[PDB]
């Protein structure tokens, strides 16, 4: 028949690049045979690029019609339900063609992503390897499974997989087809920052193809600030704004900018939440557009235009929710990234990627597709100075006879109530308030011992430190700053009294076999040590157990606590000494948390951005030593901290200090930085200038 | 229940 003729055509003219000039052939093929089945799927398939979300649909169920037994139609058309949120039909879809042919590699291998989308991570490893098992050839499974056994810390053939991995990124960058690692994925994966790279290129290159159907033309940019009263219209775009870690660091940024010569926007790409981070954002940014009701991304683009952002910044990458398509769009001359990618997005619509020197150096240069920006300290900024001041004072009771990490109190309204206390005493580091083993601390151990929601102490509301969310829900997300007094003791989770508490409360994922292999030589150097983990996912942790066995480690020897509310999970971190920063993916966001805490935090900088994170962070606080220049120098600065006590008397007396001395977490202060970048920025642009290094 | 994972003697 012509419409086979056409048919293969069309698929040449797709892997010919030519599916403009392809899908056409396509039509054809349908044209002169109205139930091609064949053609009705592939049609629909290269309509997966985006086109009608539903005409893929359309063209999905003729297919199944005419063929029934197209159990490549079915898996298929359930990934174009997935696209569509309709998981509910999409696992219908995958399971009612593996039933049909259970044979069918990437129908178990669909099933799979689901069940890893939702959770079930032991599934979805379980329904990849069926897929593996059935089409050991398919590079998709293999590093989906990869990356969920580095989810739960399974190390099983780990080198070969590595391995195994960059081999079939080689094979896939060869042939231009689509790279099986996610770009967010490449920063745990040894490859060359090429290869890495390169990936983010071809994600980035996703969404252009995408939009080129609505055939948008270039956008007019402004030259000037005229038209906006001398005013820098800034926008940021992000899906996080609500109860997500991007909105716990910047949140106040928004409002801190200087209205006489700034403009803020925010583009939001996800709904109202109902947390007051969302409601932070929307009342102190200039202006808030919930993007969400705007599902074209041609018509955002459009209306992010005519606001007349001069700058726009990207606070996804390639993150859940993001609509990078807009980005390609170019709506805005000047385009950076932010905050929220750990990673070069590849891409030529960012123009710019704000970093630091310690976080991006100019050596490490060429592995960002995007010029780099400079940030005076530090790019990363935390909020948690405003939404956790309780914790800028603290005080301890003496239970045995200066132990600033075993029974801690937090509270507003602290001073007042050390105020009603008749044998107070003060431990200069300013200083530390102790309460003497009195008939009050007899109290608030009987709460802890009890398990008693909280008590009154001389009028003093004391509360429990793991019942904040049934004290006050909104305050144990970090919504609200606790307005009562909570005590945190490490009898609440388990850890020993009199012992060397080394902690890292990072995702599991971030930790590698080298990184577990030094952690544990530093518990046999230091007696009396543990390490303090959290159940985060709760598989990895029979899986660490169990390298710790095989590493001569005792089970004692690890804590395992499960994950914490907010400011339940920052509080705990006064109860350590001294935290293990992950070199593989050093701890962004929980790295501000410990530091908040007052907790000495060891990190070793590596090769990527997000090993390099931590690093900056540290460094912005004044606080070098306790960053490693190799394994052996991570290993002596941890058993340094764990065997001379003096010494960790002072290195976290200075950490104490510096949190809130260093320009680390002053927001006022990264806000204004940023905004003196900003300007820089569009000078150049204004002077005609492209896109050139800013430091 | 829901008490600390162990108890603090206490005189
Ligand atoms: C490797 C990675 O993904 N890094 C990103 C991460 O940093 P980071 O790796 O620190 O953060 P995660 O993606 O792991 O998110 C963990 C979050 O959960 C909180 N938590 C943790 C333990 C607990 O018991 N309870 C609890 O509430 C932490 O405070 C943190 O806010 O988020 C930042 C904020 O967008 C991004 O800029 C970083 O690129």
């Amino acid at each position: 028949t012509h419409a086979d003729s056409l048919n293969n055509l069309a698929n040449i003219k797709r892997e010919q690049g030519n599916i403009e000039e392809a899908v056409r052939l396509y039509r054809k093929a349908l044209e002169v045979f109205p139930e091609f089945a064949a053609a009705h799927s592939n049609l629909a398939s290269v309509l997966q690029q985006q086109g009608k979300l539903q005409e893929a649909l359309m063209h999905y169920k003729e297919a199944i019609r005419i063929s029934p037994t197209f159990a490549d139609a079915y898996s298929n058309m359930g990934n174009t339900l997935k696209e569509m949120q309709d998981v509910q039909g999409a696992l219908q879809c995958y399971t009612r063609a593996i039933q049909i042919n259970p044979a069918f590699a990437d129908a178990h291998s669909n099933l799979a992503s689901i069940h890893k989308d939702s959770g079930n991570i032991p599934e979805a490893i379980a329904s990849y390897r069926t897929a593996l098992k059935l089409k050991p050839d398919f590079p998709d499974a293999y590093c989906n499974l990869a990356h969920c056994l580095q989810i739960v810390c399974d190390w099983t053939d780990y080198d070969e997989r590595m391995k195994k991995l960059v081999s079939i990124v080689a094979d896939q960058l060869e042939k231009n087809r689509l790279p099986s690692v996610h770009p967010h994925h490449s920063m745990l994966y040894p490859l060359s920052h090429g290869f890495r790279k390169a990936i983010a290129e071809r994600h980035g290159n996703l969404c252009l193809d995408k939009i080129n159907v609505l055939h948008k033309p270039p956008y007019e940019h402004p030259k000037d600030l005229k038209l906006s009263d001398g005013r820098l219209r800034v926008g940021y775009v992000s899906s996080d704004f609500g109860n997500h870690p991007t909105s716990h660091l910047m949140q106040s940024i928004p409002g801190m900018h200087n209205p006489d010569k700034f403009e803020v926007f925010c583009y939001a790409l996800s709904p109202d939440d109902g947390t007051n981070f969302r409601v932070k954002v929307m009342a102190e940014a200039n202006h808030f557009i919930d993007l969400s009701q705007i599902p074209c991304n041609g018509k955002a683009a459009d209306r992010i235009h005519q606001d007349g952002i001069h700058i726009l910044v990207n606070m996804n990458g390639y993150t859940k929710g993001a609509r990078n398509e807009l980005f390609a769009l170019r709506p805005a001359p000047i385009q950076a990234m932010w905050l929220g990618y750990p990673g070069t997005s590849g891409a030529l619509f960012m123009d710019y990627i704000i970093t630091d020197q310690e976080t991006s150096p100019a050596e490490v240069a060429e592995q960002y597709s995007e010029k780099l920006a400079y940030m005076p300290h530090t790019f990363f900024i935390g909020d948690h100075a405003n939404m956790f001041p309780h914790l800028k004072k603290k005080a301890v009771i003496d239970f045995k006879s200066i132990y600033d990490n075993r029974i801690v109190l937090n509270g507003i309204d602290l001073k007042a109530f050390l105020d009603s206390l008749p044998d107070v005493k003060i431990v200069k580091m300013l200083n530390m308030p102790v309460i003497p083993m009195n008939t009050i601390a007899e109290a608030v151990i009987e709460m802890i011992n009890r398990g008693q929601i909280q008590i009154t102490i001389n009028g003093f509301s004391i509360s429990n430190g793991l019942a904040t969310t049934q004290i006050n829900n909104k305050a144990a997300t970090g919504e609200e700053v606790p307005r009562t007094i909570i005590v945190t003791t490490r009898s609440q989770y388990g850890l020993p009294e009199d012992a060397i508490v080394y902690c890292n409360f990072n995702q599991l994922y971030k930790i590698d076999p080298s990184t577990l292999q030094m952690w544990a030589n530093i518990l046999k150097r230091v007696p009396n040590s543990v390490l303090w983990l959290l159940r985060f996912p709760a598989v990895g942790e029979p899986n660490i157990q169990q390298y710790a066995q095989n590493m001569g480690l005792p089970q004692n020897r690890i804590i395992f606590s499960p994950v914490a509310p907010k400011e339940e999970h920052v509080r705990r971190g006064q109860l350590a000494d001294v935290c293990l920063d992950t070199p593989l993916c050093n701890g962004h966001t929980t790295g501000m948390d410990v530091l908040w805490a007052g907790t000495p935090m060891v990190t070793m900088p590596g090769e990527t951005l997000a090993s390099r994170v931590a690093a900056s962070q540290l460094t912005c606080l004044g606080c070098l030593e306790l960053i490693a220049k190799n394994r052996q120098e991570y290993e002596d600065i941890a058993v340094k901290l764990g065997t001379d006590l003096e010494y960790l008397k002072k290195v976290r007396g200075k950490v104490w200090k510096q949190r809130i001395s260093s320009p680390l977490f002053n927001t006022k202060q990264y806000t204004m930085e940023l905004e003196r970048l900003y300007l820089q920025m569009w000078e150049h642009y204004a002077a005609g200038n492209k896109p050139d290094h800013m430091i | 229940a829901f008490s600390p994972k162990y108890l603090l003697r206490l005189p």
